[PDB]
RNA sequence: GUGUGAAUACAAACCAUGAAAGUGUGGCCUAUCGAUCCUUUAGUCCCUCGAAAUUUGAGGCUAGAGGUGCCAGAAAAGUUAC
RNA sequence: AUUAACGAGAUUCCCACUGUCCCUAUCUACUAUCUAGCGAAACCACAGCCAAGGGAACGGGCUUGGCAAAAUCAGCGGGGAA
RNA sequence: GCGAUGGCCAGAAAGUGGUGUUGACGCAAUGUGAUUUCUGCCCAGUGCUCUGAAUGUCAAAGUGAAGAAAUUCAACCAAGC
RNA sequence: GUCCCACCCAUACCCCGCCCUCAGGGUAGAAACGAUGCCCUGAGGAGUAGGCGGCCGUGGAGGUCAGUGACGAAGCCUAGGGCGUGAGCCCGGGUCGAACGGCCUCUAGUGCAGAUCUUGGUGGUAGUAGCAAAUACUUCAAUGAGAACUUGAAGGACCGAAGUGGGGAAAGGUUCCAUGUGAACAGCGGUUGGACAUGGGUUAGUCGAUCCUAAGCCAUAGGGAAGUUCCGUUUCAAAGGGGC
RNA sequence: UUAACUGAACGUGGGCAUUCGAAUGUAUCGACACUAGUGGGCCAUUUUUGGUAAGCAGAACUGGCGAUGCGGGAUGAACCG
RNA sequence: AGACUAAUCGAACCAUCUAGUAGCUGGUUACCGCCGAAGUUUCCCUCAGGAUAGCAGUGUCGACCUUCAGUUUUAUGAGGU
RNA sequence: CCGGGACCGAGGACCGCGCUCUGCAAGGAUGCUGGCGUAAUGGUCACCAGCGACCCGUCUUGAAACACGGACCAAGGAGUCAAGGUUUUGCGCGAGUGUUUGGGUGUAAAACCCGCACGCGUAAUGAAAGUGAACGUAGGUGAGAGCUUCGGCGCAUCAUCGACCGAUCCUGAUGUAUUCGGAUGGAUUUGAGUAGGAGCGUUAAGCCUUGGACCCGAAAGAUGGUGAACUAUGCUUGGAUAGG
RNA sequence: CCUAGUAACGGCGAGUGAAGCGGCAACAGCUCAAAUUUGAAAGCUGGCUUCGGCCCGCGUUGUAAUUUGGAGAGGAUGCUUUGGGCGAGGCUCCUUCUGAGUUCCCUGGAACGGGACGCCACAGAGGGUGAGAGCCCCGUAUAGUUGGAAGCCAAGCCUGUGUAAAGCUCCUUCGACGAGUCGAGUAGUUUGGGAAUGCUGCUCAAAAUGGGAGGUAAAUUUCUUCUAAAGCUAAAUACCGGCCAGAGACCGAUAGCGCACAAGUAGAGUGAUCGAAAGAUGAAAAGCACUUUGAAAAGAGGGUUAAAUAGCACGUGAAAUUGUUGAAAGGGAAGCGCUUGUGACCAGACUUGCGCCCGGCGGAUCAUCCGGUGUUCUCACCGGUGCACUCCGCCGGGCUCAGGCCA
């Protein structure tokens, strides 16, 4: 029953909503539990970091197309290029993505650089102390300052390419021959008429011959 | 705070300010938007003209990402370069360099043109551009490219 | 000072009549009629079917018709002396 | 449509009989009545004398008059629109 | 009304039941109300019942034609009316 | 019926005092002021439904009075006082026994005469209605504080064998017996009781149950149903019992 | 628009106040925002419709009761002050 | 006989949905101060009810703009009681 | 110009207007005297006396009503909370604003710090493909507080004529994938637009909607269970009823 | 969390209403069918055994190894990798132990109250003891300390070792991949899903670069992305039903759960079921000895206690309602408003203050100067001198002014 000028109401309170009301009165309490779990996890993994290396990835829509972010795992082709055994990779903390594939060559190049400088920064204790092997650490460059986050030490350096640059005058290029607004209009109309134009051309050639 | 509210000033007066003849019953008139076309038509026609009826075509499974292209005028274009570098250009001490502004990074897609512009050559990199915007940025001494 | 019915004075076109000035936007004036949704016809040669094309089909924009007489417009037979 | 027998079925008349009546009178038992013992309920704005007037057009209360003397027992069915 | 491969009736269904340890002098469904004397005319209306020569109407499936297809158009057509 | 003198009183008119509301002014080289204060001037005041402003009380929270109190806190009684127009606040006298207030902010399950309101308690009516079916009681003695309704003896009566007699099935569950007894119950009384307190009492080869089937109920073989479960009782089952 | 600088609207510049061109009042000027109650009315002088008439039914301008006490009509919501 | 089915029958009793809906009756708690109404227009299966306009309160803003007026005078129009 | 009587005495140094001018009846009362210094004046309560005074709450045009509820007392007792809107008041920042989904840390449900994204706002209009806001010192005219060198400049806002962007109807240049593109100029059309930004978060009040929704109130409807100890009908097994 | 009250559904009415992308919490990958070990069923339940094995049975209509699309099989080529046993030390659980006044005076039945003097504190949270106790008692704070059991994590050491098994780089060529299923028609239900999003019943019923999906029905020609009809697996998430623990601007005996108590008890119904009322003596029972009246219940004296104005009907004990005593009124109601009168009862105020003159008493000390300190820098304080017609306090007499009520 409207009485004055108001906005037409629509409040979806017509079922028995009172039977399903969730209140978050334990927001601080949960936080404490999560922190206790992290410390326990950190103590179990004594000298290793907590997280696992992720690759660099570009967002998948036309919007958000500009930014980059972390992925889920490295593709099988990326691992082979860096020279890493397929099965040893998960053990030493590098992840693996069963179902991603590389179409271009910049993401491929970016990720192999990531692996290469990681392997240079990786220590590797032997499986038994009394018998070291050839691929282990020689026990003398084995004491150094370590990291544990591996998200801050290996996060995206810059998601968005630098906003602006500077160039000397008389080096600025020239636009498209006729304008840059006529270029868009022409490129649009061409795709609108692709079907009709090709059909008309084809009929004339066959009919004449 | 309930200690100062008009219900505390009604104590002692029978009917609590709701009237003796019309007694504030439960739901006289119907619940919600009932009677829109029958007894509430006067309200729905003095206000909200356009409530009833159908218009336009429908569109199955709309994805809002296909239609993302925020705009920016041409008089706010100079506000995209930091303040210290900006004052050096407008004051006139460089004379030999031109800034290359990239709208896409700062979160814009189309460069409309509404205001004026100072006579300093720039270089704009946009996805879309308007006819009036192109003319003004060109007569200042610069050019606009298409980047996709 | 909402809608429907009806009416008045101009504007831009194309016409009728008269030698001409002029007159003519239905019946000399006061009554003779109809919303949303749906169906159907006329118009451009127009927009869309959202991976890309071509022809069928369907959906859109503007103007009429199918009707509500309880006529600002629900789809509707009785009895109770239990 | 008639119909013998049957009926705590409805209706009319006749003989015998009577307090149904003219027209009322008397007698007996058990209460009511008084005392010792026991001992409730319905109901209740405040309460409780009338006549006329006006008023929501039939007052216990208002206006104008009549009047008006403590505390109480057994009956009665006008009123308290009981 | 009914000769059991059946009539009347129960059940959500069933290798389920009642009439039925039954068979027309029987079972089931209705109306009038001892005996005596009788029980007239109306099949237009509403019902019930009977035979399919008649083609009038007519669903799904099936048949024929057009179209590149979705689809459209035609005959044929059981019971009931 | 007409005319003429004086006189009587409304919350109306005039003058004065006081309250509030509204409006207009003055007040810093500050010897100055809850400046939200003080001083000067003018007009006005009715009110249901309704709107707004200011103040007063209750239960809790933060701060502060270096607050009150077993030499008496809270509560309750009081034709004993003071303040405010008012909701209310403060004191005197009596009773009582362990906690409680003032000020500025925060907070709410925050103020009662009604709703044939809810729970609990108490009145008038009122020592009133009444304790009237089934024929009925009386004399002496004993116990006892106390006798119409306790016991003994003697009279007078009723039920009148389809009984107010003598025994049982269902149902009841210690009501049966003895000894003793304050209050409560026995719509009057009570030494009496089917009431109260303490103890005791029900013996089966022959009386019953246990055994057999009737109307009927339920397992098994099977088939339905999503399922709790419905049908099925000799049925489309390889179903037993006797001897040495 | 007219045969036409002939008109029509909007304008530049200048002139006319010595007295801004009837009375009275200005104890109340203009605009905006959000919202409560109400949407059964009744009475009276004058005008007046249906009805034999009514403490009947229905209208127009204004004034009252409802929402209001006080003095008078002995009493009485509407009458006089 | 609408009779009986545990003092209940023209559809038993018990718990839950369930605080079922009501344009309809009943109630709705301290004080003072200032302002102060309507029963009327249009629409609704509208007539015991709603929306809409009107009457009312509060908050302001623009000037103190000097404008206004339920009135009179003077000049000049319309009406069919 | 002379008498007679009644009610009142506000204010608190001078300042003023004046006159009959060693002073005054001129911007508000002083002087002399008597009795008593306590129940005397004054106050509270009970009663008699003169005048006045119908029972509260409610619906209603109209209530003291022969309209309804109310015997009495004590305690309980009714516009609340959440989400979403809107206008107004206070506050912070301001073309931006918003830490608390989360992380770091902690005297630990407190307090303090951190940033990528995201929401609202900064740009509209069409059904849509799409397009997308300056001729002028951001225009002209009439008013406008304020300022002013006195000539003038003129904020907010009101009225009016214009300019620009999107939609609709016409017009159709240079060009050319010869059928594509839509420049320029118009139109009693249309928009919740531009024309030197005003928003975001939070606090308090009024109002609106959905919710049990100010509190108490139906005759009905549905899901799942319990009853034939009364009564109805029937089956199995028993019993009972003078004398003429 | 945001997308989003959006696309969409809807007598297009009331109303209903998702998903992709983005930031964060938590992260973890894998096994079967389809192949001939065919130069050796290499596999497994049960029984007996001395621990080494044996026997029957299952099974060739297929039990182990090998392979699961990321691939893999088959070939070359050279490299690399793989077993056991100890184990300091650390982390969980229970249990031993922990600082300081009962000092002095007053009120009180009893100090835990008031006053004076002390002490501890990584401990001043809470409770008890005859009233508000840091130091009377239990506990409270911090890291060690007494003793014991079972597990985990783990620095680093001691030991074997091949043709058994595993990993990487290249390749001509091969490369098995789930059926009454997928799909279509039709019917019902449901969803925002619209010429039909999922599910189910009936009819028809496939293929090998095949098949599904690409949000508008159909034909023709391209493109993109995965590989169904077999299976397993922790963490971020829900919950106060079960066992325990810690807390609150919550309620305070008609409130808070129906139940603070012998409460799902007493009680009602044939039954399913319905379902209450009821907390507090005093610090300690010290719960009234004995005399006397009475048949007894009980009363009166006399006792305990700080109090019996706490006596098992017990803290405090209001109103409705009742009794006694005291005062007053009443000719068919009472109560109430304005104003006197009588009677009873009662709060205030006044009972002196200031000033001057004369006489007496007592005292240290008025003006002025010098030294020191502070401060608003010109106004004051302290120390000394100052010694009677100066100053101060009191008493006696006299005088002016003012001060209560009615006139």
């Amino acid at each position: 029953a409207i009485k004055h000028n108001q906005q037409i109401p629509n409040n979806h309170f017509r079922k028995h909503w009172q039977r399903r009301v969730r209140c978050h009165f334990d927001q601080p309490g949960k936080k404490v539990t999560r922190r206790l779990a992290r410390r326990a996890k950190a103590a179990a993994l004594a000298p290793r970091p907590v997280d696992k290396l992720r690759p660099i990835v570009r967002c998948p829509t036309v919007k958000y197309n500009r930014r980059t972010r972390l992925g889920r795992g490295f593709t099988l082709e990326e691992l082979k290029a860096a020279g890493i055994p397929r099965l040893l990779a998960p053990t030493i903390g590098i992840a693996v993505d069963h179902r991603r594939k590389n179409l271009s060559e910049e993401s491929l190049a970016a990720n192999v650089q990531r692996l290469k400088d990681y392997k240079a920064r990786l220590i590797l204790f032997p499986r038994k102390s009394n018998k070291p092997k050839k691929a282990d650490t020689p026990k003398d460059q084995q004491t150094a300052e370590t990291t544990t986050s591996l998200r801050t030490s290996f996060g995206v350096e810059q998601p968005l390419a630098p906003g602006f640059t500077e160039i000397s005058k008389s080096e600025i290029p020239a636009g498209i021959e006729g304008g840059a607004y006529r270029a868009l209009r022409k490129a649009r109309s061409d795709a609108r008429l692709v079907g009709v134009r090709e059909k008309r051309a084809k009929e004339k050639a066959e009919a004449e011959a | 705070p309930t200690r100062f509210s008009k219900t505390r000033k009604h104590r002692g007066h029978v009917s609590a300010g709701k009237g003796r003849v019309g007694k504030h019953r439960k739901h006289p008139g119907g619940r919600g938007m009932a009677g829109g076309q029958h007894h509430h038509r006067t309200n729905l026609d003095k206000y909200h003209p356009g409530y009833f009826g159908k218009v336009g075509m429908r569109h199955f499974h709309l994805l809002r990402n296909h239609y993302w292209r925020p705009s920016i005028n041409i008089d706010k274009l100079w506000s995209l370069v930091p303040s210290d570098v900006r004052e050096q250009y407008l004051s006139g001490q460089k004379k030999d360099t031109a800034p290359v502004i990239d709208l896409l990074s700062h979160g814009y897609a189309k460069l409309l043109g509404k205001g004026r512009l100072p006579e300093i050559p720039v270089v704009v990199r946009a996805r879309y551009v308007s006819a009036e915007a192109e003319r003004k940025v060109k007569e200042a001494g610069g050019v606009v490219e298409l980047v996709a």
